[PDB]
């Protein structure tokens, strides 16, 4: 279980029910913007993953409002917006009309969660823009203080993203790397194999 | 480093530790340029808004939300939703609505969409609290709000960080007009909800709490007549 654990697949075909319930949900979908087209996007088989918890939906440009199309699409409401300002390492700040000095994290709830710390943390992130691409690691500390201990899963997630008490999806992720007892089964009966295909 | 942490550990927001050419000819041009201040008192609600002419080419629309009324009429999104905005929108247009950080987030995109605009830009008003370090649906605690650009038809950054004001004080920090007139969207704008305090040259303020008016259209409209019809606000 709490170790990092991660699967290398293409997100669109891989049989999620075999994961199980998870008490937050992160996602970093690589928009059609200026890939994995509207559609693709909207049938994301997001629903399977929660009963009661929280999704956080990394968004830009015209996702902003495709991002919040399927977030109700999937069943949750919008209730927080996060953005995340981006500074240099001396803690200066670093789509036309306007230049760009944050990202934004949509905030969906779905169910009834209960035992979360709501209120711990604030809306907005002040971190130094590591890599291209690289998201702010106090994400994984806010998510962490908001729901201690509990099963969370991002998607579209790198190499560096692997934490602890994560399951990380990623079609760059190093092979397959899971530990939880439950998942390992459903996976070998799902995939009695190894391969992930329609 | 984790500001984050650091919020939760003291209090102090992690905007507090952001630190810090010559854009002041536009500025100066924008001042030749603009009109006298015009302002009008009007119950928005009970107005028709059609007699607000000719058609804008910028509308700031500030309506007062319940939510900037924590421990202090407000207009909730269903009466905004109702306004006549395109009514009174030229054909190629931008408009500005503060939309606070809670459900205004997602009802005034619909809005936008309503009024025949598309959002381009999404402005961050972040609050500091150095001077002092929930909504029942709240995650997190808010400390910022957001002014959705909107255009229709065919310099700075999406950011404005000032510290939180004082409770009850529900001014907008007045950095928006600069980054709005920064653009030369051109020279008919209007300001709806603004107040005694907002009134500013270049614009045209048309709100329930104003004191006096001077508004009359056609000493507006003659403002714009040819050969002035057409100029950017930033040109001599
Ligand atoms: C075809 N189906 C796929 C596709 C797929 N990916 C496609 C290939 C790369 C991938 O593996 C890793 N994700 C990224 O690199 C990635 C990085 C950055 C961003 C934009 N961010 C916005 C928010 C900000 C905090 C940071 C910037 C978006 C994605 C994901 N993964 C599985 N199935
Ligand atoms: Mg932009
Ligand atoms: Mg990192
Ligand atoms: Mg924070
Ligand atoms: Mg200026």
């Amino acid at each position: 279980l709490f170790p990092p654990q991660w699967i290398c697949c293409d997100i669109r075909y891989l049989d999620v029910s075999i994961l199980g319930k998870f008490a937050v949900v992160m996602a970093d979908p690589p928009w059609d913007i200026h890939t994995l087209t509207d559609d693709e996007m909207r049938r994301l088989n997001i629903p399977v993953l929660q009963d009661d918890g929280f999704l956080f939906l990394w968004v830009t440009g015209r996702a902003m409002e495709l991002g919040r199309e399927c977030l109700n699409l999937w069943g949750y409401e919008r209730v927080d917006e996060i953005i995340w300002v981006k500074t240099n390492q001396l803690q200066r700040i670093i789509g036309h009309w306007l230049n760009h000095g944050k990202e934004h994290c949509l905030v969906g709830v779905k169910g009834n969660p209960q035992g979360f710390n709501q209120g711990l943390d604030c809306d907005v992130i002040v971190a130094e823009v590591r890599s291209t691409s690289h998201k702010p690691d106090e994400i994984y500390g806010m998510i962490e203080r908001l729901s201690p201990g509990t099963r969370k899963i991002e998607l579209f997630g790198r190499p560096h993203n692997v934490q602890p008490n994560w399951i990380t999806l990623g079609n760059q992720l190093d092979g397959i790397h899971l530990l939880d007892p439950d998942v390992v089964a459903r996976f070998k009966q799902r995939y009695p194999d190894g391969i992930i295909s329609k | 480093n984790d500001y984050c942490q650091h919020f939760v550990d003291t209090g102090h927001r992690p905007q507090n530790f952001i630190r810090d050419e010559l854009i002041r000819l536009k500025d100066e041009l924008i001042a030749k340029s603009n009109t006298p201040p015009m302002y009008l008192q009007a119950d928005i609600e009970a107005f028709d808004i059609r007699e607000l002419t000719p058609k804008f080419d910028v509308i700031l629309l500030e309506p007062p939300l319940e939510e900037y009324y924590r421990e202090t009429k407000c207009w909730t999104w269903d009466d905004i939703m109702k306004l006549e905005i395109d009514e009174i929108a030229a054909p190629r247009s931008f408009i500005f609505l503060w939309c606070g950080s809670g459900e205004g987030l997602d009802l005034g995109r619909v809005c936008l969409r309503k009024w025949g605009y598309r959002r381009c830009e999404d402005i961050c008003w972040i609050k500091t609290n150095k001077n002092n370090p929930l909504d029942p649906k709240a995650v997190f605690q808010r400390t910022k709000e957001h002014c959705l650009m909107g255009i229709k038809g065919t310099v700075d950054i999406d950011l404005i960080i000032t510290e939180e004001p004082e409770i009850g004080n529900i001014e907008k920090p007045v950095e928006i007009f600069h980054i709005i007139e920064h653009f030369c969207l051109g020279r008919r704008r209007l300001h709806l909800f603004g107040r005694d305090s907002t009134i500013r040259p270049g614009w045209l303020t048309v709100g329930p709490t104003l004191t006096n008016s001077n508004y009359n259209a056609e000493t507006y409209a003659s403002y714009f007549s040819a050969p002035n019809s057409y100029l950017t606000g930033c040109t001599e």
